[PDB]
């Protein structure tokens, strides 16, 4: 798969930051369908930027 | 953590290469010379254990191979030919195994020599053609009318047998015993000896007291003592379902609130026994034999009409019952008519041999079914006779079918062999060579019969050669007992046609199948 | 048609309790120190070791021959050690300048 | 859980097991239900 | 990795959307309305869109498998012998009695049968039944006497969808069960997917009501599997741009707009 | 490990990437000695002792235990191959192997994956085009013989290869005599209707074709006779036994004198039916269902056949090919029960037939339709059982051959001509899409390339013999008959197998072709891999 | 016929086909060259002094 959505959810991640991106992800597929991928990695930069 | 990645299943082999090839040869070799010394009349017998506790003193070569457990799938594939040849013409299963070994021993060779098995594959098939056809050539035809003729050929077959020493009676039964079988019904010709020719086997006696009967012989007594054991001229009457009261298959109840139902009830069951043993009594018949129980009253009804009744047969029995007297096997008594009631057989007889009770329905006239009584040493000699026995009425009914014959003691494998190298003689291409090795490997029979009897092999085989090298003397063999060259048409030794074709294409093919294989792999589940 | 494909607290100090339950402690260190004892006189040697023409002595022979010949009394036999507390205190007791040699079978 | 069989859905949910007119039913682990209420009524 | 097949699969799902819903009217899409079934076999060049129905149940009828200008109707209830919702049984307590109820549970599925061809129905659909036979062997070859293609086992989850397909409404009792409960169709024929499966496509309505189906087809599973899921992005796509009229552009130009 | 925090490993990029080749390389060496006339067939052995001699490519990798996802993807490939062709099943995993190894190895070369799977589906689209263009030779300029030919091209490899001349006529004869047309005038042959019964014996030149139909069933009773002469066949789809009542319906009796009257009745209901049956003048009675002691009986006193348990395929074909009507029941539209002679099957015969010590039945010379049935003799289970299977590609690729009209030759001259044409073409299309489609062109050789190899001769010195025969023949408008040049491997030369009748099914490449490049281009689409570790 | 094993040892590892080679030699063994073996430096079989 390249769908952003079924790689979040197939692999079982266990961190919880982790689960909440792949609810992240769900919730944008449900409400758009589409950028399943990009939501995850704006979330990913977000924090990274928060950490400095 | 971090289990090991791999494209096929663990514990998955492979091999391939000349190492599958040699392998494969090699066991073929090995599975004929476990039974290369059981061929001719001179072979000896060998004695298997059976994973059950029993003993198996065998000579022929379907058993012992058929006792023996392999894993190599080679061996696994000669065990099938030889099956298969036992099954097809009744004998030529130690033949067929040593052609077939010594076929795949010649092939060895040219695969050494950066042959390719194709070329081998070829070469085995044009090889086969030819065979077949030099064999239809020198075959001879029979009168199967003549009964010394039809003897003489059982003899050629069972010579080789433990039962050599009673052949002239162990002949007679086997040809008898085939014809009273011999069977033609809406042009439809059939002799069925598996379903319709019993051997039974009992312990004790003389070998010399065995004999083919003009009837059947059950291991069953009457039902009753009072019913007579010995009638005259028996009218048969056979069923295939109970005498008795049984269920019926909807599901059923009764209801019972007045006194009389349950006597009622009794009186109806019993009533309705009666009827049928009256259905049955109208034919006027003289003994009952059904495959299902007979109740008591209905042994009694019976009994009050002067009828002996044998209560549990089996389906195989009364078939061989309804075809040896004349009978129709019937369900429902009502419907039973004359042209059902089986009459045909001259005496019912039912004596005890040792400590058991044995029906007889012999001097039946003209009957289509028999049973072959064997009395013995012990029961593993019967078991041998047995498959002796079988073997003879299989060569009987094979020249039965087919009535021609090829000369014997190996002679039709030399004839067989100078044909084919005269024919490979104009041949060109490279093909010749794996031909002229067929041909070759033909010899492996004779070979065999001289080193069993004792003899020279080289000095015989080289004579032999030379004999058949001449023009008249396709029907020049080896003796086999006195290990000198004899013509087989003063020692008699032929067999089957029939016989030799199917061994030699089941060699030839079993070569060729071997032949086609590389790369085994192994290991995997289902 | 038919024919188709189909077909918190952590420093604790304890106070007394060890002193209430010394008994037990000293009544399994009694048999653990047992323990220790024969397995350390084990491992003295396994896993440690588990892990890896006069010559011709024609008087040999003649040294079997008087051996053969040794004694008229009765032979006896190889003692045998059917205890492991048994092989412990063979070797433990005895004189010290005594050689013993243990034959493992 | 009490499933209909013929519609294949799931009336209500509500035990290693349990045993039963098809309305009251006891569950243990006394747990008794009644469907026209939905409700626990005995322990 | 369908993107050599986007010549393809982007006018098979904007005409997928598009036929599901009222341009000038709709705000939202229900993406339930566009069924997808996958087979197995073929390539994905094979993705076809159809407008009837496509159906995945095998056709119980042998030697009928096409029928022109069909008239479709859903079955609810049971072609068996009868049977009351509360306990029954039958005594015989004579032999009568016996051939009297073969007969009289013959002449009862008969006449069910006569009174579903009497409507000019020819496609019989039944509904999934469990506790009860759906379809009698006696009822299967009554209809087939009459030349009535049948097909059993339909899944209550796909009643809804199969009446705003072909406009069939369902039957639960033969009283019920009239000419004006059929659905008209031009053709409902079983296909043969070259050895891969067999299909049954209703094609050709008399009223198409806003439902089309996308038959998937690919070589291996996995590359089904993702067509599916890429289809499913083009039509969810496609879903956003009915709720909210608005384009940008593309390639990252957003995210740099953005930023700067 | 590490701030990912997946229970499980991951494999990224070349390991991965290098990995997949690996699995396909090894699925392809499974069956690379397998293929073409001078192949070799192997030993599976089913870790029981049950062994499996086969030639076939999906029947060694079904047999297989492949753990690998993309040896998977080849094996179920090759099972695609098989189900929707029947032919070519080693040769499209070769070629999709060879694909998936040469687009890694442009891969490595920092080619985007996305511009190799760009230039491979352009390769297999003109691949495909100048096969229909070109390749194509139509059947009706040779006749009867392209079918013969095409046959004995399939059966070479096969352990009924040298026997061809025979087998090759029998299969074309069985062919023809199950086809019939349908609506819209399209002449489609069922095969698979073929029933093939194997039964070792006699050598495989004594195997038989059956004009008619072949049963693996016996009759009911001994009684029976075992030959009929004016078959009218019935065909039933229900038991003859004893009549029980439904799960509804409960026998009570109050009074005891009607429980004699209701067990008769039990058993004279079916006496009914079958005396209806035979009073209709039926000879052969076969049905899917049992047959109780008393309706055998019946049977035998009636002087007709009766064969229980019958399969139900076996039972449909049978009523197809005399005419006979299938019977779940005996219930008209009058409510009654009936049974009219209307729905008999006629047969020119019906015997009972004896082989290697087991019978079966012989349907022969049926009316209103011909069908045809094979049995085979062998040496034992395993030869005969290769010989099916070699049976059924040769009649699948009979069917393609009379269903598509269009044949194109073999031994490799079809490889060899695409592959020089795609090395010509892909210069006048992109930049890094000439890349890829060169490399498909290359790898479209490893067909000869195994032919060659198989036969144990000069595989480079013969391959670029052809290959500059079809150079010759492309770049030359007045040689264009070279392009019917392939490998004749018995000699070890170039050889036209237009002429030597070498043909092969056009579907059977272009099916290749497009299977072979979607596998490849499936398994190509990973560079990453997360194998979560096994709940158990 | 033993001593054959040698000249089919080194046809075979030379990659030609061993029968030719031999039956070659004594082709040429017969018309009285004593000093001719195969030809190492050929891809088909040939022999040379
Ligand atoms: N042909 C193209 N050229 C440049 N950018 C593209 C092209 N196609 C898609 N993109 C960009 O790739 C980004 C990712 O899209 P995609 O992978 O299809 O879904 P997701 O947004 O879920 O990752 C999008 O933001 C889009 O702008
Ligand atoms: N008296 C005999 N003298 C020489 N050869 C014989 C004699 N009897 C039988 N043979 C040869 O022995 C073979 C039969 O041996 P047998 O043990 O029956 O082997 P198989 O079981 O394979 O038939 C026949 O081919 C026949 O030619
Ligand atoms: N007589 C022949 N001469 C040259 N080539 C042949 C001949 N027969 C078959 N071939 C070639 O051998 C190739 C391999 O076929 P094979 O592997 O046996 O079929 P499959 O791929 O179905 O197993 C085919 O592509 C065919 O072109
Ligand atoms: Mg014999
Ligand atoms: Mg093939």
């Amino acid at each position: 798969t390249n769908d952003g959505a079924t790689i979040l959810k197939q692999m079982q991640v266990l961190h919880p930051a982790a689960r909440m991106l792949v609810e992240l992800s769900k919730a944008q597929d449900i409400e758009a369908g589409d950028g399943t991928t990009s939501v995850v990695i704006i979330a990913g930069s977000l924090l990274d930027s928060c950490t400095k | 953590g971090h289990r090991p990645v791999l494209v096929l299943s663990q514990n998955t082999k492979r091999e391939s290469g000349r190492k599958v090839q040699s392998g494969n040869i090699n066991a073929a070799k090995t599975i004929a010379d476990i039974i290369r010394t059981c061929l001719g009349p001179k072979s000896m017998m060998k004695m298997l254990l059976d994973p059950m506790g029993g003993i198996v003193m065998t000579n022929d070569g379907n058993a012992i191979l058929r006792e023996i457990q392999v894993q190599h799938p080679a061996a696994k594939s000669m065990i099938e030919i030889s099956r298969t040849q036992d099954e097809e013409v009744g004998d030529g299963t130690t033949s067929v195994i040593i052609l077939a070994g010594e076929m795949l021993s010649v092939a060895e060779h040219f695969l050494e020599q950066q042959m390719h098995p194709t070329v081998v594959i070829s070469a085995y098939r044009k090889a086969l053609d030819d065979m077949i056809s030099t064999l239809k050539k020198i075959s001879i035809p029979v009168d199967i009318s003549d009964s010394d003729m039809m003897l003489n050929i059982i003899n050629s077959s069972i010579t080789t047998k433990a039962i050599s020493r009673w052949s002239s009676l162990a002949c007679n039964i086997a040809l008898d015993a085939v014809k009273m079988v011999q069977f033609e019904e809406n042009g439809r010709k059939e002799i069925d000896i598996k379903k319709y020719a019993r051997v039974e086997k009992i312990p004790g006696g003389i070998i010399e007291d065995s004999c083919v009967l003009r009837g059947v012989m059950i291991n069953k007594d009457v039902t009753h003592p009072r019913m007579r054991r010995y009638i005259k001229n028996p009218r048969i009457v056979l069923l295939d379902s109970s005498l008795e009261y049984k269920k019926g298959e909807s599901q059923t109840d009764i209801e019972i609130t007045r006194e009389e139902d349950f006597t009622r009830i009794l009186q109806m069951e019993e009533e309705y026994i009666q009827q049928l043993c009256e259905d049955i009594i109208q034919l006027k018949p003289d003994v009952v034999i059904t495959e299902k129980g007979i109740s008591d009253l209905a042994q009694h009804y019976l009994m009050r009409a002067n009828i002996t009744a044998i209560r549990r047969v089996r389906k195989t029995d009364n078939n061989r019952i309804a075809r040896a007297c004349g009978a129709r096997i019937v369900s429902r008594p009502e419907e039973l008519r004359e042209d059902d009631v089986g009459t045909g057989a001259g005496l019912l007889e039912i004596k005890k041999i040792g400590d058991e009770y044995f029906t007889f329905i012999t001097d039946c006239k003209d009957p289509k079914a028999c049973t072959i009584l064997l009395r013995g040493a012990s029961k593993e000699i019967l078991s041998e006779v047995e498959r002796n026995l079988q073997d003879a009425m299989q060569v009987c009914r094979n020249v039965l079918l087919d009535p021609q014959l090829v000369p014997g003691g190996g002679a039709s494998e030399m004839a067989v062999a100078h044909a084919l190298t005269e024919k490979s003689k104009a041949m060109t291409g490279v093909e010749q060579w794996p031909y002229r090795a067929v041909a070759q490997a033909l010899e492996v029979i004779p070979r065999t019969l001289i080193q069993n009897c004792g003899a020279s092999t080289i000095r015989l085989l080289t004579s032999l050669r030379a004999k058949h090298t001449q023009e008249n003397c396709e029907t020049w063999g080896v003796n086999g007992e006195t290990g000198t060259l004899v013509d087989m048409k003063e020692l008699g030794i032929w067999e089957p046609l029939a016989v030799k074709l199917q061994t030699y294409k089941t060699a030839v093919e079993t070569a060729v199948l071997l032949l086609r294989i590389d790369d085994i792999v192994s290991g995997h589940k289902k | 048609s038919s024919s188709e494909d189909e077909d918190a607290g952590e420093g604790i100090s304890v106070n007394t309790g060890p002193k209430g339950v010394i008994n037990d402690w000293r009544r399994f260190k009694q048999l653990e120190t047992e323990q220790r004892e024969e397995q350390c006189r084990e491992m003295e040697r396994l896993i440690k070791k588990l892990s890896m023409f006069l010559q011709q002595y024609r008087k040999q022979r003649m040294e079997e021959m008087r051996q053969q010949l040794h004694k008229g009394p009765q032979f006896k036999q190889v003692f045998e050690i059917s205890s492991g507390e048994g092989f412990l205190d063979m070797i433990d007791k005895e004189q010290k300048s005594i050689v013993i040699m243990v034959h493992i079978y | 859980a009490l499933w209909d069989v013929e519609s294949g859905q799931l009336l209500q949910s509500f035990v290693l097991c349990l045993d039963l007119t098809g309305n009251t039913f006891v569950s243990g682990g006394a747990m008794v239900w009644d469907m026209r209420s939905g409700q626990c009524v005995q322990a | 990795v369908v993107s050599q097949y986007s010549s393809l699969l982007s006018p098979m799902s904007v005409n997928a959307v598009m036929k599901v819903i009222d341009p000038a009217t709709a705000t939202s899409v229900d993406l339930r309305d566009i069924k997808i079934v996958k087979k197995l076999g073929g390539t994905i060049d094979d993705c076809e869109l159809v407008e009837g129905l496509v159906l995945t149940q095998k056709v119980s009828n042998s030697g009928i498998t096409r029928v022109e200008k069909a008239k479709i109707g859903l079955i609810q209830f049971c072609l068996s012998a009868p049977k009351t919702d509360m306990d029954n049984q039958i005594v015989v307590s004579d032999y009568a009695q016996m051939d009297r109820v073969l007969r009289e549970e013959r002449a009862y599925i008969l006449n069910l049968v006569k009174q579903i061809k009497k409507t000019g129905c020819n496609v019989l659909l039944i509904q999934k039944s469990i506790l009860r036979d759906a379809l009698s062997d006696l009822a299967l070859h009554f209809l087939n006497k009459m030349k009535i293609m049948v097909i059993k086992d339909i899944e209550r989850e796909d009643i809804e969808f199969i009446c705003k397909t072909i406009g069939t409404k369902p039957v639960a009792h033969i009283d019920q069960f009239t000419a004006d409960m059929l659905g008209s169709a031009e053709l409902a024929e079983e296909v043969n997917l070259n050895g891969s499966g067999k299909l049954l496509k209703i094609t050709g309505c008399a009223s198409p009501g806003k439902t089309v189906t996308i038959v998937v087809r690919g070589s291996n599973k996995l590359v089904i599997e993702e067509a599916e899921r890429s289809i499913h992005d083009a039509l969810c796509v496609i879903r956003c741009l009915v709720k909210k009229r608005a384009l940008i552009a593309g390639g990252g130009a957003p995210e740099i707009e953005l930023a700067l | 490990e590490g701030p990912l925090s997946v229970f499980g490993d991951r494999s990224t990029g070349e390991t991965i990437r290098s990995q997949n080749v690996m699995a396909a390389a090894s699925i392809a060496n499974i069956v690379k000695s397998s293929l073409g006339p001078v192949g070799l067939d192997k030993m599976l052995v089913d870790d029981i002792g049950d062994v499996t001699i086969t030639n076939d490519g999906a029947t060694i990798l079904k047999l297989l235990e492949v753990e690998h996802p993309a040896a998977k993807v080849l094996c179920e490939l090759a099972d695609l191959q098989d189900k929707e062709v029947g032919d070519g099943t080693t040769s499209v995993v070769i070629i999709a192997a060879e694909l998936l190894k040469n687009a890694d190895e442009l891969v490595k070369q920092k080619i985007h994956p996305t511009s190799v799977i760009s230039g491979y589906r352009l390769a297999c689209k003109e691949a495909v085009r100048y096969i229909n263009e070109n390749l194509i030779v139509n059947t009706d300029e040779l006749g009867r013989d392209c079918l013969i030919n095409a046959a004995k091209t399939s059966m070479s490899s096969k352990i009924i290869g040298i026997n061809g001349d025979f087998f090759a006529n029998m299969v074309v004869d069985a062919v023809l005599a199950i086809k019939y047309t349908d609506i819209r005038g399209q002449p489609r042959y069922p095969v698979n209707s073929v029933n093939i019964l194997k039964a070792h014996g006699r050598s495989q030149m004594e195997s038989m074709l059956i004009s008619g139909y072949a049963l693996n069933c016996v009759v009911g009773s001994q009684g029976m006779p075992k030959r009929i002469v004016n078959a009218k066949i019935a065909c039933l789809d229900f038991s003859l036994q004893k009549t029980k009542m439904k799960l509804g319906v409960q026998v009570v009796i109050t009074d005891p004198e009607k429980l004699d009257q209701i067990r008769q009745r039990e058993s004279d209901i079916t006496k009914e039916r079958i005396q209806k049956i035979l009073a209709t003048g039926a000879n052969v009675i076969l049905t899917t269902g049992g047959i109780d002691d008393m309706c055998l009986k019946y049977f035998v006193e009636a002087g007709a056949m009766a064969v229980r348990r019958v399969l139900k395929r076996d039972l449909k074909r049978i009523a197809k090919a005399s005419g006979a009507t299938i019977l779940s029941t005996l219930a008209n539209l009058e409510g009654e029960e009936t049974f009219e002679a209307a729905m008999l099957g006629q047969a020119e015969e019906v015997v009972q037939e004896r082989i290697c010590d087991d019978e079966l039945i012989l349907i022969k010379n049926t009316k209103a339709r011909t069908s045809a049935s094979i049995i085979l003799r062998g040496a034992n289970d395993f030869m005969c059982d290769e010989m099916e299977r070699s049976l059924h590609d040769a009649l699948c690729v009979v069917k393609r051959v009379l269903e598509s009209k269009s044949v194109v030759p073999g031994g490799g001259a079809v490889e060899a001509a695409l592959s020089i044409y795609l090395e010509n073409y892909a210069t006048s299309m992109g930049s890094r899409e000439q890349l890829a489609i060169a490399e498909f062109a290359r790898s479209l050789l490893v067909i000869p390339n195994t032919l060659a190899v198989n036969a144990a001769q000069d595989s480079t010195d013969l391959v670029a013999k052809l290959r500059a025969f079809h150079n010759e023949a492309q770049v030359n408008p007045e040689r264009k008959n070279l392009k019917w040049i392939g490998l004749d491997l018995s000699n070890g030369k170039p050889r036209d197998n237009k002429q030597a009748g070498v043909f092969e099914p056009t579907i059977v490449k272009v099916k290749s072709l497009k299977f072979a490049t979607e596998a490849a281009i499936t398994i190509l689409r990973i560079d990453d891999l997360i194998k979560l570790h096994p709940e158990s | 016929e033993a001593f054959e094993a040698i000249p089919r040892a080194l046809a075979e590892n030379s990659g030609v086909k061993a029968n030719e080679v031999i039956s070659k030699l004594y082709a040429v063994h017969q018309e009285g060259n004593k000093n001719v073996g195969l030809d190492i430096e050929a891809e088909v079989p040939a022999v040379k002094d």
